[PDB]
């Protein structure tokens, strides 16, 4: 019987490079759950890099203050349920340099905006997180979860801590 | 004088059908191609190659599927593509030291829709009838014996790009039985429920949420990077893998991937040379680099959704060529 | 120097019917014909149809861009989450006196209580976002209330209007009838034939009509955007209830009809200019000037805005082009 | 009866400044149907400028070359009928360099690419010019059309004439 085999923050099986030639730090390899199990709540640490493009890994747990961007970013949940609360910014502008690139984070205090809705996401569930509106995350059980964005306030780099180095 | 005049030929020929095997060969500049039962057999001037016709046509579904996709698609140790962009290079031992060494390589560059025009042609003529190339052999037919109708059917499938994300109004759809696109029977198992989505009044487009891994489950083709979800230049680009990746792609820029289910090995070799270099095994949440100077090749057993995490901006290549872009992303 | 937000529903009249209200310093109170407004060592009386009218678009707007005028004494700036409110500071008279009063908010917190004096201040049968030959009188006591007219949803394109997921196009059947000062303006939707595949992003819509059918006057809308180009076309009649002091230059493009606009100097009031435009007529509005229109029959006016926020700073430091 | 007067290229009657203290130069005034009948056939002269966005006004006569840019970009037909041809490039960057502003004139000749759609304007009629996308124009009789673009390699500046 058929069994499609998924990570969790409390269950992967990390792989790694094996050598005939190289330096297995040039494959920048990680395993997304250990980082964000390993994380602060909601600290957004960089997994991957390209120029400034990043992919972020974090740990959902309790309520996350609110984030807003200049740009679209994207999140993927990998593992547990994550709720996602979306508002209108009344003056985007006031919160978010708009020359500014990456995730910003906005405070706990309640932005002035319009509520926009509310999306439940689960393991491999995306939801858009539209330029333009504050987003946060509140999710009940210890959640893992990924950001397509781009490097800005917000992302953490630890790429020492979190690659395979040898062998 | 003629200002429809370019360094980029434009050359391609249909030859003769072949009575005894029944497949047309084709002509691309000084390339020549031919299948007979069981090959598909390359010339140019001053040499010849074999591959194996299974192995060539999931080569070419490949590269034409992509549209020549990025860098160098290696079909295999002497025969490939490398996309400039608008133009593309068809070359024989171009990456490849024993031929390089001798000055035995061959490359000649091309307009890129008179070679995908013929590189169409040729698969549509050398896939038959109940084979599939897009497909892991365990799904399909075999390609073997003289032209006995066609595929054109599952050559032709339109490219799927989201122009920000899934699902959004006007972009691509989700995928469902009632689309065509039933799970894949190696992931009978994945769980289908969309995500919960309740938007308020006046923000139903801007609210919006999938089941990415159910998308994948129903992907109908394998090896092939599909945009998921677009932040500038950043595009998600997951897809369902089975069996063995039918190229060794050197990148002209870096990439990366993020394992979602089950298990990758990645056969990386030299990108210029093609000697093994490293074996990278990616399990559930593993996420890798692939560097620009490598060219890699995966494996996967049971089918399994991968992650190709893609940079498309266009300065990339020339800034790796300067040394003003480094060949790996990050070091510590 | 902390914004504030302090607001307060003061108490109703008995013979008018209306409720007062308190902004930081600031009073509002309204009779049979006027607004009365206070504040520290100063008050200002005006007529209650040209506040009411004036109010409604500061709200509609969210302050809008940089000075709202109300009047020659009273009015609004924008700092984009916070807010100035003000009596006489564009005015030289009473700032070569020193008598001029700001006082700054947090946005939200004025802005609720400017609703709920527009929602209390309104009467039924009166909509100020009308011209007046198409609604009803604000005189007298308070006589029930038109919530539906000053509460209209905004519409604002995020790429263009017609396009899936984007602001729509206006038609009988969603509630958009064409109006009867544009009752001859033709109405067809523009020929437009997509290969299969491309349905999302061929697109086309026939904005004359779009405009001919808007159920409100002098409301830049925005029905198409590049990047932060805006164009905000509107359907302007009798005349423009502020004096719009921008932050930034602005360009009028006359699409029908004729605006005559009065241009005076944005900090002193003065008279600068007058500008006739008729159809096809393009001008510019710099930010050293205010401006108001005046638009005899119902007309079609492209207002096209740059909404980089960068701009009000890069001006205090040209102010034309 | 209900008349509402719209400009057209043979028939527009342009206003002005009135000065009672003021430089007139500071309104950068103009009718757009009169620069575009000044104008060569496809010409964009810019009529507005906010930093790097423009207006663009054109008269549209017969075919035009293909265009393309980085960005979106939107054209309003003002007077006469004009058609919209759009095409799908197979690359874009291959024609526009996608750092680039403004339209850019890429040729005559056919891009390589798949046929998108075709749009007839009238008067008073939007179009999207799709970023990605290249398009061209044909109008049978001589039409005005305005461009909601940015600043770049077709943007023709007359600020004098
Ligand atoms: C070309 C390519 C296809 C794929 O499916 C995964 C990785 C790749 O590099
Ligand atoms: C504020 C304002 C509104 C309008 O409808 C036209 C011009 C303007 O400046
Ligand atoms: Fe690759
Ligand atoms: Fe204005």
């Amino acid at each position: 019987d058929v069994v499609t085999e998924f990570g969790a923050l409390t269950d992967y099986r990390k792989g790694g490079v094996e050598i005939i030639d190289d330096d297995p730090r040039n494959y920048v390899f990680s395993n997304v759950f250990e980082v964000a199990a390993n994380a602060a709540p909601y600290e957004r640490v960089a997994v991957g890099k390209n120029f400034e493009y990043v992919i972020e890994s974090a740990r959902a747990e309790g309520t996350s203050g609110w984030f807003s961007c200049a740009h679209d970013e994207f999140v993927l949940a990998m593992d547990g349920q994550i709720e996602v609360h979306l508002l209108k910014l009344d003056n985007s502008d006031a919160y978010v340099d708009p020359d500014s690139e990456g995730a910003v984070a906005i405070g706990e205090a309640l932005p002035e905006g319009r509520k926009m809705g509310r999306i439940v996401l689960r393991r491999g569930h995306m939801a858009l997180l539209p330029v333009g509106a504050a987003y946060r995350f509140y999710a009940e059980q210890p959640a893992a979860m990924l950001f397509q964005s781009i490097e800005g306030a917000v992302t953490v780099q630890k790429w020492g801590e979190i690659c395979q180095t040898e062998a | 004088i003629d200002f429809g005049d370019s360094k980029a030929r434009t050359d391609t020929e249909h030859l003769a059908i072949n009575n005894e095997t029944g497949y047309r060969s084709f002509r691309a500049g000084g390339f020549t191609f031919t299948r007979d039962e069981y090959f598909a057999r390359l010339t140019w001037p001053g040499g010849s190659h074999i591959i194996p016709i299974d192995a060539f046509l999931r080569a070419m579904m490949r590269d034409v599927a992509w549209g020549f996709f990025y860098g160098v698609v290696n079909f295999d140790h002497v025969f490939g593509t490398i996309n400039h962009y608008g133009e593309v290079t068809m070359f024989a031992g171009r990456f490849n030291d024993a031929y390089r060494n001798a000055g035995r390589d061959h490359e000649e560059r091309f307009k890129s829709s008179a070679l995908m025009a013929v590189f169409k042609d040729i698969l549509s003529d050398w896939t038959v009838e109940g084979y599939d190339p897009f497909a892991a052999p365990m799904e399909t037919g075999l390609p073997w014996g003289i032209k006995n109708g066609n595929n054109d059917e599952a050559i032709s499938r339109q490219r799927v790009t989201a122009r920000r994300m899934v699902g959004l109004p006007g972009d691509t759809p989700v995928r469902t039985d009632a689309n065509g696109f039933p799970v894949n029977r190696q992931f009978a198992d994945v769980p289908q429920e969309q995500p919960v989505v309740e938007a308020e009044p006046g923000f139903e487009a801007e609210v919006s949420a999938y089941n990415l891994f159910g998308y994948l489950s129903r992907s109908d083709v394998t090896w092939n990077p599909s945009v998921c979800s677009v932040v500038g230049d950043s595009l998600f680009c997951p897809t369902s893998e089975e069996f063995i990746l039918p190229v060794e792609h050197g990148n002209d820029r870096c990439e990366w991937f993020l394992q979602l289910s089950d298990e990758i090995v990645w056969d990386v070799k030299d990108k210029e040379s093609g000697k093994p270099r490293a074996r990278v095994t990616a399990r559930a949440g593993d996420i890798c680099c692939m560097p620009a100077d490598i060219r890699h090749q995966g494996y996967s057993t049971k089918r399994s959704m991968l992650l190709v995490w893609e940079n498309g901006s266009p300065k990339i290549p020339q800034m790796i060529a300067d040394g003003t872009a480094p060949v790996v992303p990050v070091t510590f």
